[PDB]
RNA sequence: AGAAUUUGGACAAACUUGGUCAUUUAGAGGAACUAAAAGUCGUAACAAGGUUUCCGUAGGUGAACCUGCGGAAGGAUCAU
RNA sequence: UGACCCACUCGGCACCUUACGAGAAAUCAAAGUCUUUGGGUUCUGGGGGGAGUAUGGUCGCAAGGCUGAAACUUAAAGGA
RNA sequence: AUGGUAGGAUAGUGGCCUACCAUGGUUUCAACGGGUAACGGGGAAUAAGGGUUCGAUUCCGGAGAGGGAGCCUGAGAAACGGCUACCACAUCCAAGGAAGGCAGCAGGCGCGCAAAUUACCCAAUCCUAAUUCAGGGAGGUAGUGACAAUAAAUAACGAUACAGGGCCCAUUCGGGUCUUGUAAUUGGAAUGAGUACAAUGUAAAUACCUUAACGAGGAACAAUUGGAGGGCAAGUCUGGUGCCAGCAGCCGCGGUAAUUCCAGCUCCAAUAGCGUAUAUUAAAGUUGUUGCAGUUAAAAAGCUCGUAGUUGAACUUUGGG
């Protein structure tokens, strides 16, 4: 006689005692307050527009040393101030201050990647022309 | 520091793509693959290293 | 607005992606049967996986119930017409013991090969894309066709075609216009 | 026919005032948090860690922490 | 009659022994009948911290409880 | 607020609004409230099944016309290329007074990561007339255009100077006769990318398709972008530097012979296209119904009662003809 009511008329007490439970399970937490719209940068999104400030330097977390390349942004929305991260080379160079940049996630949700600490985004485009190209030289910049 | 921005991909031996008798590109990448993966054997020392690094 | 026109993909990919398991049985397929891309091994795979349940579905009606027989005897005769399964096997039952590999022989791609009129499997194909082969007096330009058993004997070469008629064929309006 | 105007009405622009949600953001000052190459005073824990650790509570305590009650064993015993 | 012995049983409170099974293992008659995946239903968790704090809302006379963030930071923290 | 009864109201119905009346209607099967960086859907990405996100945007609805209101015409508007005001904008001025709404095409400004010519036509496509004939930045079509997508050139074939990888003989050369090949002499053939008569096309041209004339020898008519420890294809090559420059998505290199940095040669991968950052997907059986975990890894409530919720023993014509 495990812990649940079982007979026939035990609809009522079931549609409640899952709907309570669900709570805790983290996911169903995000989706009811859902956080996504109020908290976090993109709100209910995937991508966005921003414009750079400084070119900050963030060393490592440690089993590592690794002085990586990050940029503060200004979005073109809530305004948060965010940092974000660059790929490939130096990549830095090609992000010349107060330029237009196109930001996206980091495929991890929330969370925070690899050897970087409070950091949660990547730089996809600039000006809107790739980075991918303004490192495999299929275009160049204005 | 930002200095060392790029440092490596400066000092890269530039080096070139090399020209070729190109690779055929479709059906025909099947008749070509097939022949290698295993129809002449190919090699019989246990099994087949797909791409051996010169010993 | 208008009747929004209706369409299902045929493909159903795999559940695990990579495997030196199942992989090195596609490349044993392509290959042996012509084909091209993996977007064939997986078309079929779908359409067998399609039929397969309409059996499962039945079997679980009783036997004898109207629906079960009708489809079976309608289901079956759809596969007798395409050569797929024999005469002698059709109880129902049994269509289940049909692996990928039976269907492939009844693709025009290869039925040409067997009707040799083709050096290897290849010379079996350009031969279809190039308007060359023909069922009635009618061209077909697509490897995946599926041989309807009672045609088969009517498989050509057409009037149009260069290998049975209307003219020599381009490269010949050249060896006769430089001596 | 019937213009200006005009009675009272319903419509309700507007604006002033409060009064409030709801986002913002200032700020003498406090209180924490975390990141750092090697600054301090200690040695609490991991061995029976030299008083065996731990919980919940209550009061102490330059600081780690120490002491009462009752638990627990993750114990240093599954033993008359 | 009663204590007793034994035979049997139903209900306990445990224990030994196997492992056909399960498991990361240590071990487990249940942690078994689970990729051959489904008897009934209530709670909970989804990296480590920040922190069960700040906040609001509430129960208490108070100690305090129940509710319960985020920014920030981090490539491990952990189990056997 | 919810109904009754009657009237006004409308093109009508109805608390639409008012006379009087009754006290109802919604609510844990989530109402009312707060949020939405929400216009809805058709559908788009993803694609084994089940799924997760995005649909301001080529069609169907609705909503605005700088905010707000009110109404003149007409069947047909609460119209904004129609008017009154009001307010927030901002234009002319002889300062008396006038006049004004690109979120129609264009265009400039501002904003900002972020997106194009004040160009040519009613010839198609269709609509407006009183109407065959006007007119129609609706539409079309050029310009700019790497958003994507389709096709696919950038060199072929000789022969040679050797090297060969075979073979027929090797009593020792080595030739040889079927073959790829490093070549820094090679010579005949082949084309269009560009240029350009004509025809074409075009309302009118550009282009395309055609084609006379032209046009391929390497110093051209020259193909790039990203790596070459691992993940993960491929340099224990040379040069410089010495925990400093710098690289490195993560593990990590660098403190005097660096397979990582700067750079030379060399090779590897995509290739007219590569990278880079962001968001989303699969990967994710790390949100899970199909398919999770809860003895100690993060998790069984302190234990029991309970109104909802949810499940609920079996038995009511089978068999035979």
């Amino acid at each position: 006689g495990k812990g649940k009511p079982r007979g026939l008329n035990s609809a009522r007490k079931l549609r409640v005692h899952r709907r309570n439970n669900r709570w805790a399970e983290n996911n169903y937490k995000k989706r009811l307050l859902g956080t996504a719209f109020k908290s976090s940068p993109f709100g209910g999104s995937s991508h966005a527009k921003g414009i750079v400030l400084e070119k900050l330097g963030i060393e490592s977390k440690q089993p590592n040393s690794a002085i990586r390349k990050c940029v503060r942004v200004q979005l073109i929305k809530n305004g948060k101030k965010v940092t974000a991260f660059v790929p490939n080379a130096g990549c830095l160079n090609f992000v010349d201050e107060n330029d237009e940049v196109l930001l996206a996630g980091f495929g991890r949700k929330g969370k925070a990647k690899g050897d970087i600490p409070g950091v949660r985004f990547k730089v996809v485009k600039v000006s809107g022309v790739s980075l991918l190209a303004l490192w495999k030289e299929k275009k160049e910049k204005p | 520091s930002l200095a060392r921005a790029g440092k490596v991909k400066s000092q890269t031996p530039k080096v070139e793509k090399t020209e070729k008798p190109k690779k055929p590109k479709g059906r025909a990448y099947k008749r070509l693959l097939y022949t290698r993966r295993f129809v002449n054997v190919t090699l019989v020392n246990g099994k087949r290293r797909m791409n051996p690094g010169p010993s | 607005p208008r009747a929004p026109r209706t369409y299902s993909k045929t493909y159903s990919t795999p559940k695990r992606p990579y495997e030196s398991s199942r992989l090195d049985a596609e490349l044993k397929l392509a290959g042996e049967f012509g084909l091209k891309n993996k977007k064939e091994i997986y078309r079929i795979s779908f359409q067998l996986s399609k039929i397969r349940r309409a059996a499962r579905d039945l079997l679980t009606r009783d036997e004898k119930d109207p629906k079960r027989l009708f489809e079976g005897n309608a289901l079956i005769r759809r596969l007798v017409r395409v050569g797929v399964l024999s005469e002698d096997k059709k109880k129902l039952d049994y269509v289940l013991a049909l692996k990928v590999e039976d269907f492939l022989e009844r693709r025009l791609q290869t039925q040409v090969y067997k009707l040799g009129l083709a050096a290897s499997v290849h010379h079996a194909r350009v031969l279809i894309t190039q308007r060359h082969i023909a069922v009635g007096k009618q061209i077909v330009n697509i490897p995946s066709f599926m041989v309807r058993l009672d045609s088969e004997k009517h498989i050509d070469f057409a009037p149009t075609s260069p290998f049975g008629g209307a003219r020599p064929g381009r490269v010949a309006r050249r060896n006769a216009a430089r001596k």
